[PDB]
C-alpha cells in the first residue's frame, strides 16, 4: 500500500493524497488515474498470489472544482461499485459500475483501440462522426440500431469494424461498453 | 407490434433473407432509387402526421394513406422487383392495418418499420 | 402573530432554465426534485430575484431587510417571506403527459468569438413553455402596522418579475413568467388579508 | 397520553449537524424543542409548560410500511453490517433486543429503509456583482423524502401541554423547520394522533433503558447512571437563533449529549441545559430522556 | 428605475432557418429542423439569436477594438446596453429581448391557404472535386410568418436612454439589412421590424417620444 | 460599417427548372415539379441557388486547385466575397444574395395575357440499344416573368470594395453566359440581369461610384 | 366522392373491386394473358388519363377553392370527349359504363370544389394504376 504504490503510479501525474490504511485516495489527470488504477489492479492481482481483491471508484471533475465535492462524489462512487459482487469499478457516472478485466479489455482494448486506428487512420472522418455515433447508441429506441447500421454503410470504415460496431450495438452490455470507449475517445481527442 | 411478427426485427432478417449474392442482389434485383420514391411518399404523408398533434389521424392523411397503397400497387405493377419487395414486407398490408386502426401510433410504428426496412436495405449491399 | 399564505401557478412564457456529466449531453441541467425527477424552482432564485428587484425600485434599505431578512450587526431582522420551491404541478404532468412531450427541453446554443468567429455549442435544459410550478409563499406578519406597505412592495416586486426573467440567461430571452395568485388566505393568525393582493 | 406526530415534508429540508453542505435526514429532540420554543414565543404563548413537563423523542424514519426506531447499542454475540445499520421497524425492535436478528437480516433491514434521498444543491449569492466583485457560490445539502416516508416522533405530557404543542405544530407546518427554513426548505405538514402499537411498546419493562432522544442528566442523576452502559456522546454546538441576544450571532456554549439508541441499566430523567453566555436572555437546549424498556 | 415593453412583430421577407437538435433524423426526413417551442410545435426565433444579431451588428457599426477576443471588450455603449461580464466590474443588461413567437395572424393566414407553417426546401451540395451533389433537407419558415417580438429596457440612467434608443434604432435598422438565423448568406434570415409598440410597463418614464 | 444594398430585375430568358422534392404528383403530370415559394405559390429563383451558381463559376473562372475536396480551401477573394469554414482561419461573408421574388409588373403581364406562369415540358428518354422511350413532365417556369433579386454588400474591408463589387459584376455576368437551376445544357436556366439601383442603406460610404 | 347504385360507394377501394370484377383471364392457344374490361388496353386508359391530366394540371396550379368557369368548360369538353371515345370503341364504352366516371364527372361539376375534383382525379388515378396492377 505504501512502498510499492509510489513505484506502481511512477511516470504519471498522480498526487497521492493519501494511503492511510488500506483505503487510497489519489488525484491526478484523468487518464493517467484511470490508466494507473488499472495497472494497480494487475499488480494486485499479482500480489498475495490473487485472493485478494478490491474496489475503485473513479471521478471527473474540473479543475476548478472543490476538492470536498471530488471526494465526496467519488466516495459515493466506490460506495456503489463496492455495492455489487466483490470488484467493481465505478467509472465516472454510477451507470458505469464495470469490472476490472471489462474495463481493462472489453472497454479500452477491445473498442477504444479499433475506434481511435480508425479515426487516425482515416483522413475523411472526425470527431462528428464518432458523436453521431454516439448521439444514436444514447438514444434507448430501437430504431436507432437501424439508423447506426445505415451511417455504417456511408460511414467507409472497414467492414471488420463495422460489423463489430453492429454487433456490439445489438447487445445491451456490449452497447454500454462501446458508449463508455466512445466517451473515453473523444475526451481523450478534446481540444 | 403490427401484425403476424411484424417489428424491426422482421425487417432486418427479411431483408437479410431476400438478400442473394451473385454484386448485391435484393428482392429480385430492386434498386435503391425504386425503395427511395417509396420512402419519399412515406415522408410526404409522414411529415403532414408528425405536425398534427391530435393523436387520431384526420381524414386528410387517411385519404393520403389510401393514395400511398394506391401508389404501391403502381410501383409493383410497374416493376417486378417492387411487387415483391411489397409482397415479402407486406408494406401494403400494414397500411390496410393501419387505416383500420385510425391511430397516430400504428402509423408512427409503420414510417419506423419502413426506415428500418431502408437502412437495412442499404446496409447488406 | 399572524402568517398569510399565498399560493398560485408560474406559468412559464419562455422556458425556463433555473440552472443548478458525459459529454454530448445536458451541460448545464435543471434542478430537479431527487425522486420524482421533475424540474423544480428553488425558492432562493424567486426570493433573490424578487429582493434584487425590490431593491433596485427602492434604490440595505429597511423595507428589503425586513422582507427578506438580515443578519447585519445590530438590526437582526427574521426574514417575512418563506418562498418554498415551486413544484410541477398535477395539471401540467397530465399535459405533458399527453402528446407524448417532454417536460424539459434541450436548447441548442452556440457563441460566435469575436476574434476566430468560432461557435461553442452549448446544450442548455430549460423547462418547456406551458409549464406550470405551484409556488408558495408564506408572510410572516410581525407588526401589523406596516403589512399593507410590505404587501405593496411584494407587489412592486412581482410586477418588476413579471416584466423581468426569472433564473437563467432572461436577457438572451428565458424564464419568463407569470404569476397566477390562485389564492390569499391567513394561516396562522386572526389578520384578515383578503383586501391585500400580490397582483 | 403519548401523541404520535407524524411529520410529511412537502419541500427538502436542510437538517444539518455540523455544517451546510450536510444533510442529516432527522434532527435530535434539541433542536425541535428549540423550534418549539421559537414558536411559542412568535405566539406569544407561555413557555411554562414546554419546559417544566413535555418529554419528545427525536425524529425517526416512517415508510408506508413501518416505523422505524434508533438501533440499540448492545453486545453482539457480519459486524460491518450490524455497524452500518442504524435504524430498526418497530415490528423487528424486539426480535433485535433478543438477538434473533441475524447478519442478513440486519443487511436487509438497513436496505428496507426508504425514507428517501439526499443531495446538494449548489447556490450563489450576488450581493457582491452590483457593488463590486464576483458572485459567491455556495451550496446546502437537501433531503428529500420518499412520497409515502415521513419523519415522526412522540411527545409526552400534560393535556394542556398536548394542546399547546398541537398549537405549535399547528404554526410551525408553516414556520418550517430546520436550517434554511426561509429560503425554501423546511416546510411540512403534521398530524397528531393518539398512537397503539407504540402505547403498546413503551408500557413494556425490561432489564434495559432505551434513550429515544438525546439527554444528558446532571452530577447526581449522571454518578449513578454509567454502570456499564453503552452509549455514543454526540456533540451539540452550534449558534443562537434569536433577534433580542446581542449585536451579532453569538455560539452556544458547547454541549456533549448521549445519543439516541444509548442503552443504560438506571433510567435517569434529564434536565434542560443553559446553553447561553453574555445573552439578554437563556438559550435553553433539551437534554430531557425519553425511556424506551427492553429485554436482551 | 422604469421598465419599457417594446412588443411588435417581425416579417420575414424569406425563409428562416434557426436550426435546432436533440431529435434523430428519421431516414429521408429534414436533416436540420427548424428550432420549435415543443409544447405549441410551431417554429420560433429565440430571443438569444435576435439579441446576438443584433449585438454583432452594432458592435460591428460602431467598431471592434483590435484584437477582441472577449464579447466584454466591446465598446461601452455595447456594454452598456447589452451587458458585460469582466473581473469586478460587471454592467447589467439594460435589453431583454424575449423569444419571438409564431404570431396568431400568420396562423390564421397559414391554416387558411392550407399551407404549413415550415418549407421542407430541398438542396444539395456540388463538390469541386467529383461534381457530386449531396442531398439535403432544410426547415426553413416561409414568408408569411410573423412573430411576436417583445423587447424589455430597463432605464437605470435616464441621461442615456435617448442615446440607447438611438443604438437600438441603428442596431434594428442593421438588423432590418442582415439577416436573422443561420444560412442567412444563401438566401434566409431576411425580415423586417415593421410593427412596434412601445410605452412604459412600470415606472413614470415617459414614453410617448421614444 | 455600411452595408451597400442590390437591386436589379432577372428575367427568364428560357423556361426556369429549379427541381424541388415532398410533391405528390398525380400519374402523367409534373414528375419533378420547379421550387415555389408557398405563399405565393409561385415559381422562385431562391438566393441558395444564386449564391452557389455565382461562387462556382467565380472559382472556375479564376481557377481551381487540385485535389479540392473542399469548399472552405479555394481562392481567397470568393472566400472573402462569400465566406470561408476553415478551421482556425473563417471568414465572414460579405454577400448575401436572397431570394429573387415572382415581380407584380410581370405576374400582372402574363394576368392580363392570360398565361400561366409555369409550363408543363413534355420529354423521354430514348435507350437506344433497344429504341425504347420512357417519357417524363418537367416543369419550367414561362419565357418573360420577372424576378427581383436582393443583395446585400457588407463593406469592411474598404480599400478593396471596388475590387470585390469588379468580382460580383464578373461573376453576374458569368451568370449570364450559363444557365441557373436544372439541366440547362438541354435549354433551361437561361437568365437576364438589369442592374437597377445601387445604393448605401445604412452607413456614410459613397455608392455613387458603384 | 360519390354515389353508384345498389348503394356501392366511390373510392379507391372501389376502383380496385371494379378493376378485379372485369378481370378474366382468357387463355388463347395455351398461354396466359390478362384481359381487362373486354379487350380494354392499357393505350386507351393513358388517353383518357392525358385528358383528366390537363384540367387537374389546371386546377392545381389555381389558388381558388372553388371551380373556376374555364374549368367548368374544361369539363363539359370532358364530358363530350368521354361520350365520344365510348361511342368509338366498344371497350372503352364498357370501360366508362362500369368505373361510373360519366356520372362522376357531372357530380364534381354540381359539387363545384376543387378538393372534390382533387379526389376525382385520385380515383381515375386508383382506376389506372389498379388496372396496370392487376394485367
Ligand atoms: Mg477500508
Amino acid at each position: 500500500f505504501k512502498f510499492e504504490l509510489s513505484n506502481i503510479l511512477k511516470g504519471a501525474r498522480i498526487s497521492v493524497i493519501y494511503s492511510g490504511g488500506d483505503d487510497l485516495f489519489l488525484i491526478g489527470a484523468w487518464d493517467d488515474v484511470i490508466s494507473k488504477a488499472l495497472v494497480l489492479r494487475k499488480a494486485f492481482t499479482r500480489f498475495s498470489a490473487g485472493k485478494l481483491t478490491f474496489s475503485a471508484g473513479i471521478g471527473m471533475y474540473p479543475v476548478k472544482y472543490p476538492i470536498s465535492k471530488m471526494a465526496s462524489e467519488t466516495g459515493v462512487l466506490e460506495d456503489l461499485a463496492k455495492r455489487g459482487e466483490k470488484n467493481q469499478v465505478a467509472l465516472w457516472n454510477d451507470s458505469k459500475v464495470f469490472g476490472w478485466s471489462q474495463l481493462e479489455e472489453q472497454i479500452l482494448k477491445e473498442k477504444m483501440i479499433p475506434l481511435q486506428e480508425a479515426l487516425t487512420n482515416s483522413q475523411e472522418h472526425g470527431k462528428s462522426f464518432l458523436y453521431k455515433m454516439l448521439e444514436l447508441l444514447r438514444n434507448e429506441d430501437q430504431i436507432n440500431i437501424a439508423r447506426l447500421a445505415y451511417l455504417l454503410a456511408r460511414s467507409s470504415l472497414s467492414e471488420e469494424l463495422t460489423q463489430s460496431i453492429f454487433a456490439w450495438s445489438q447487445n445491451k452490455q456490449q452497447k454500454v461498453e462501446l458508449i463508455t470507449a466512445i466517451e473515453y475517445l473523444v475526451y481523450q481527442i478534446r481540444e | 407490434e403490427l401484425a403476424k411478427m411484424i417489428d424491426l426485427n422482421f425487417a432486418r432478417k427479411v431483408v437479410e433473407e431476400n438478400k442473394r449474392v451473385k454484386e448485391i442482389v435484393l428482392f429480385n434485383g430492386l434498386t435503391t432509387s425504386k425503395l427511395r420514391n417509396l420512402l419519399e411518399l412515406i415522408n410526404h404523408v409522414y411529415t403532414k402526421v408528425y405536425n398534427s398533434d391530435d393523436t387520431t389521424l384526420s381524414e386528410d392523411v387517411r385519404d393520403e394513406l389510401e393514395y400511398l397503397k394506391v401508389k404501391f400497387a403502381y410501383e409493383s405493377g410497374r416493376e417486378p422487383a417492387v411487387r415483391t419487395f411489397i409482397e415479402k414486407t407486406y408494406v401494403d398490408k400494414l397500411v390496410d392495418v393501419v387505416l383500420k386502426k385510425n391511430t397516430k401510433k400504428i402509423f408512427l410504428d409503420y414510417c419506423k418499420y419502413f426506415e428500418a426496412l431502408v437502412a437495412y436495405a442499404k446496409f447488406y449491399r | 402573530y399572524s402568517k398569510i399564505r399565498i399560493v398560485g401557478k408560474i406559468d412559464v412564457l419562455t422556458g425556463l432554465h433555473i440552472g443548478g456529466s458525459m459529454i454530448g449531453a445536458i451541460a448545464s441541467p435543471v434542478v430537479r426534485d431527487p425522486y420524482s425527477r421533475l424540474p423544480i424552482i428553488p425558492g432562493s432564485s424567486i426570493k433573490g430575484k424578487m429582493r434584487s428587484l425590490l431593491a433596485k425600485h427602492i434604490g440595505d434599505a429597511p423595507e428589503i431587510l425586513r422582507l427578506f431578512g438580515s443578519s447585519q450587526k445590530g438590526a437582526i431582522q427574521s426574514s417575512r417571506l418563506q418562498i418554498s420551491d415551486a413544484f410541477f404541478s398535477k395539471a401540467s404532468q397530465e399535459e405533458f403527459d399527453k402528446k407524448d412531450l417532454a417536460y424539459t427541453e434541450t436548447k441548442f446554443e452556440n457563441t460566435i468569438s469575436r476574434l476566430t468567429a468560432v461557435a461553442n455549442p452549448r446544450q442548455i435544459e430549460r423547462v418547456t413553455r406551458g409549464a406550470s410550478f405551484d409556488f408558495h409563499i408564506i408572510y410572516n406578519v410581525e407588526n401589523i402596522n406596516e403589512v399593507m406597505a410590505d404587501f405593496e412592495n411584494i407587489k412592486t416586486a412581482i410586477h418588476l418579475l413579471e416584466n423581468d426573467y426569472l433564473g437563467g440567461g432572461g436577457t438572451r430571452g428565458n424564464g419568463r413568467i407569470r404569476f397566477v395568485i390562485d389564492s390569499i388566505d391567513t394561516v396562522v393568525g386572526d389578520f384578515d388579508s383578503s383586501n391585500l393582493s400580490i397582483k | 397520553v403519548v401523541k404520535l406526530v407524524k411529520l410529511t415534508f412537502k419541500s427538502p429540508v436542510h437538517f444539518g449537524m455540523k455544517r451546510l453542505s450536510d444533510s442529516n435526514h432527522t434532527i435530535a429532540a434539541d433542536t425541535l424543542f428549540s423550534a418549539l420554543i421559537i414558536e411559542a414565543l412568535q405566539q406569544q404563548l407561555e413557555l411554562s409548560h414546554l419546559l417544566n413537563n413535555l418529554v419528545i423523542t427525536d425524529l425517526f424514519p416512517y415508510n408506508k410500511t413501518s416505523y422505524f426506531l434508533p438501533k440499540p447499542l448492545i453486545r453482539i454475540e457480519g459486524y460491518k453490517a450490524f455497524k452500518k445499520l442504524t435504524y430498526i421497524p418497530v415490528e423487528n425492535y424486539s426480535e433485535y433486543l433478543r438477538g434473533e436478528i441475524d447478519s442478513l437480516e440486519a443487511s436487509k433491514i438497513a436496505e428496507s429503509l426508504n425514507l428517501g434521498k439526499a443531495s446538494l444543491s449548489t447556490k450563489v449569492s450576488l450581493q457582491a456583482v452590483d457593488h463590486n466583485g464576483e458572485s459567491e457560490p455556495y451550496s446546502v445539502g437537501n433531503f428529500t423524502f420518499y412520497p409515502e416516508s415521513g419523519l415522526y416522533f412522540l411527545a409526552k405530557g400534560n393535556a394542556d401541554t398536548i394542546g399547546q404543542l398541537e398549537i405549535l405544530m399547528h404554526a410551525l407546518q408553516y414556520s418550517g423547520i430546520g436550517g434554511k427554513r426561509s429560503a425554501g426548505y423546511g416546510q411540512f405538514r403534521c398530524t397528531i394522533e393518539d398512537s397503539g402499537k407504540f402505547d403498546s411498546l413503551l408500557s413494556q419493562t425490561g432489564n434495559i433503558a432505551i434513550l429515544l432522544s438525546s439527554a444528558m442528566a446532571s452530577d447526581e442523576e449522571l454518578v449513578d447512571c454509567l454502570e456499564d452502559a453503552r452509549y455514543l456522546l454526540k456533540k451539540r454546538t452550534g449558534f443562537v437563533q434569536s433577534k433580542t441576544y446581542a449585536d451579532q450571532l453569538v455560539k452556544k456554549k458547547d454541549f456533549y449529549a448521549f445519543s439516541a439508541g444509548s442503552t443504560f441499566y438506571q433510567k435517569f430523567n434529564g434536565k434542560i441545559f443553559d446553553v447561553s453566555d453574555n445573552g439578554r436572555h437563556s438559550v435553553y437546549r433539551y437534554a430531557k430522556a425519553f425511556w424506551l424498556e427492553g429485554k436482551i
